[PDB]
Formats: C-alpha cells, structure tokens, sequence
C-alpha cells in the first residue's frame, strides 16, 4: 500500500469538525489529491495540494508537508452531504493513473435533540401473520449489533422529513425463527433503559 | 461536465465477453479505466491517449480489448469474463493529463456467475405503520423489505399518491446476504418512508414501495418452469387508514 490513510472511518456531528490524514510510503509520489465518493457515484475531486502549506477550496482545508510527506484534509461545519467515502490519491512527478488510498469513511450524523427511544412491531399489508421490528427515534451514538444466521437485523439508518426540520435514526430487524420477537430482537445491542416497548 | 457510463449494471456468466461503454468530457484528451473492489480500494487498470492505449498496471490483463474508435465511445470489453472480474468499473477522462483534475463516471457495476440459472427477482412487502408509534410520535413509519434476490443488483423508491418522494426515506446502503455462509448467498434489502401520522391516517392517500430488479433479457435463453426472471419492477402498495 503505497498511500495510507488514517482513520478508517469516522463520525461527525452536524456542524462538526473531522481531520483525516494521509501519507506515503513512496518519496515519488508528492502529488496528491482529495477526492469524494457518494455511495452508487464516481470519486469526485475536492482539490489537489501539489505545494507545501494549506489550500483552501469552502469548507475543506487541505495541508502538505513534503518533508515528512504528511497530506490531511480538514473539513468545517460538517453537513449531511459529507456523508461519503474521502479517498488519498497521489501521483508521481512525470500522464498516469491515480494511486489511491484504502479510503476513510466519514459518517455526518444528527445531533437527536428530544430521543425517544422505541421498538415497535409493523405488520405486512398483505398478509397478518409476518411482521418487522422497528428500533427507532434512538440517539445517534447508539450502537446496533448484527447478530443468529436466521435474525436478520439492519445498520442505523438515518432519514430526513425535510419540512419538519426533522431527522430520526431507525433499525429494522426480523426472523421466522420461532423465539423471535421485538422484545428481544435487537438484545445483542446496548438500547437505552427507557426504550418504549409497547403492545 | 459529467463523464457517462452505459450500462450501470451488467451481469454476465463466465467465458463471455462484456463491453463497459466510457462517454468522457468532450474536449477531453486522457482516458482512463479504474475499477474498485468490495466497495472501497480503487485500482488504475489502463489509459488511453493520441488513439493509443498507454499506460498499464499489474492489475490489467492485456487480454482486454481498450479502443475509442472515431465518433464513439471510450470502451473497455472483457473477456473471457471470470469470477474475479466481478467489481465497479469506473472510467475517468482529463485534459491536461497527469497533473489535471480526473473526471470519473458513474461506475458500471460488473457481476460475473457461475452461471445464470440462479438469477432470481425480489420479493417485496410492505409494512404499514405501528398504532403505538402513531399513538407515541404522532408519526407513521413504512417499512419496506426486498428479500430473496440474486445477484444483489437493485433501486429501491418510494411513491406516494403516483409521485416519487425522497424526503422521510432511508434505504439499507447495501443488501445483506441472507446465508452469509454461501457465495451464492440471495440478499435482502430493507427500507423506511416515515410520513406525519395525520397523511399515513387519509384514506386518499397512496403509498408504493418499488424495486428496480436488474435481470436477464429477451436475449438470454430460459428453459425452467419458474418465470424468466427478467430485468423488471416488483412493488408493494397500501392506502392509508384511520
């Protein structure tokens, strides 16, 4: 791995900061990029930093250090839009592909101000007898463990309801094994005490 | 200024041969092929200027075919297609070369099979909201599931009373396998629409879950009972109740 980036991933309020760093290996490559990668699009250049010192392109700041051969990227006032993999990229000095770094994947997540932590259990419009459970209105730093090869169980999912100024996190679990149920689907996460569990 | 990509997805057995089509940035003279695995390293495959394929990495098998004939796209065609060509091909184009800003496409999403006899469309339900999360938040949250779909190439949307929305919704990032033991593992797929609990509860109110299914075509041959499983939507409906 000729270019290497540090953190691996990395959570980030709204409005927060987030440093990520890179480095190589490999004196020729001193020409570097930043680039972005939405989920399901192409990397996106940010801003190339070919010089020592800082570079500013909005929120992003960018800072090179040939000597030691340190490049970092520093954004501001994170948004929701930041939400996406930052990828390294260098060149070397004489046209070539890019190298790229493995990535770092930044996560820009809501500060929950009222949580009201609830699990709940839906049920199929076109048949009663399957249903889901429904973790939802947690705070964003609640961890949602996978877990058995028959209880499936999705990653926190973020949504927006842009009218309402609103966003809320939600997990979604469900199984046909016969001791599943709601009030123990999500038992391999730490849920708050509170959580509405309701019937 | 977007570079283009046809097709987002391809799914195609071994032996055969792919073509990846490249539409790069008009007046731009560097072409580029890249292709990123497991949904994060990204390698430099090959490039192409004056006519010419140019630089190579380890990575490209020179068995490939590059070219952007006159008035044409910017292709790269795989063959004989393997297992481990399965990845996200992306092409990239620049003006000034090396040191000039990379312009990359909307990846093309390759998925090599052992063969397509497995290729299976989603099955997709919908979960109306909860009374108590009506009852507690004065709000209702949808609930949709695509299960039992293979490979794991599928869009997800949401559609109320026949127009598409975006705002309350959160689709899985990635499908999940349902037995991470096999390689040839279906996937699920999971998805959220959260409405006011006062739209959910209008009875002239619509709601469509729908899943973009990427199959087999009219030109792949199907000799099993169950249907062809084609390139196709498979959706769940309800209106809302008081």
């Amino acid at each position: 791995q000729k270019v290497q980036q540090s953190p691996e991933s990395l959570s980030v309020p709204e409005g927060g900061m987030a440093s990520l760093n890179c480095t190589s290996s490999d004196r020729n490559f001193q020409y570097f990029w930043w680039y972005r990668q939405h989920s399901g699009e192409g990397p996106k250049a940010l801003m190339s930093i070919f010089s020592d010192g800082d570079k500013k392109e909005g929120r992003f700041t960018a800072h090179l250090n040939k000597a030691s051969l340190h490049v970092s990227l520093h954004i501001r006032d994170s948004q929701p839009s930041d939400s996406a993999l930052y990828f390294c990229a260098a060149s070397e000095q004489n046209a070539q592909g890019l190298t790229f770094g493995l990535g770092t994947r930044v996560s820009v997540f809501p500060y929950i101000q009222n949580p009201d932590p609830a699990v709940y259990q839906l049920r199929d419009s076109k048949s009663s007898d399957k249903s889901v459970c429904l973790f939802t209105d947690f705070d964003s730093q609640t961890n949602v463990s996978q877990s058995d090869s028959d209880v499936y169980i999705t990653d926190k999912c973020v949504l927006d309801m842009r009218s309402m100024d609103f966003k809320s996190n939600s997990a979604v679990a469900w199984s046909n094994k016969s001791d599943f149920a709601c009030a123990n689907a999500f038992n391999n996460s730490i849920i708050p005490e509170d959580t509405f569990f309701p019937s | 200024p977007k570079v283009l990509q046809i097709p987002s997805h391809q799914i195609i057995d071994m032996g055969q041969m792919v073509t990846l089509n490249c539409d790069p940035v008009s007046n731009h003279l560097y072409f580029y092929w890249y292709k990123q695995i497991l949904g994060q390293q990204m390698e430099f495959l090959v490039n192409f200027y004056n006519g010419k394929v140019m630089e190579k990495s380890k990575l490209f098998k020179d068995q490939f075919s590059v070219e952007r004939p006159d008035g044409s796209y910017f292709t790269l065609k795989i063959q004989p297609t393997a297992l481990e060509d399965s990845a996200v091909y992306f092409c990239a184009s620049s003006f000034w070369g090396a040191y000039a800003e990379q312009f990359f496409g909307p990846g093309t999403r390759l998925t090599v099979l052992e063969d397509l006899r497995n290729v299976t469309p989603p099955k997709v339900s919908l979960f109306e909201p909860s009374k108590a999360e009506i009852s507690h938040t004065q709000k209702a949250t949808l609930v949709c599931l695509a299960t039992g779909f293979y490979p794991d190439h599928v869009e997800l949307s949401w559609w109320v009373n026949g127009k598409e929305v975006h705002s309350g919704v959160c689709t899985d990032p990635q499908p999940l396998k349902e037995q991470p033991a096999l390689n040839d593992s279906r996937y699920s797929l999971s998805s959220r629409l959260r409405v006011s609990a006062t739209f959910w509860q209008n009875p002239r109110n619509h709601f469509r879950c729908q899943v973009q299914f990427y199959g087999l075509s009219e030109n792949d041959e199907w000799t099993q009972d169950r249907a062809k499983p084609v390139t196709q939507i498979v959706s769940a409906e309800a209106w809302g109740r008081a």
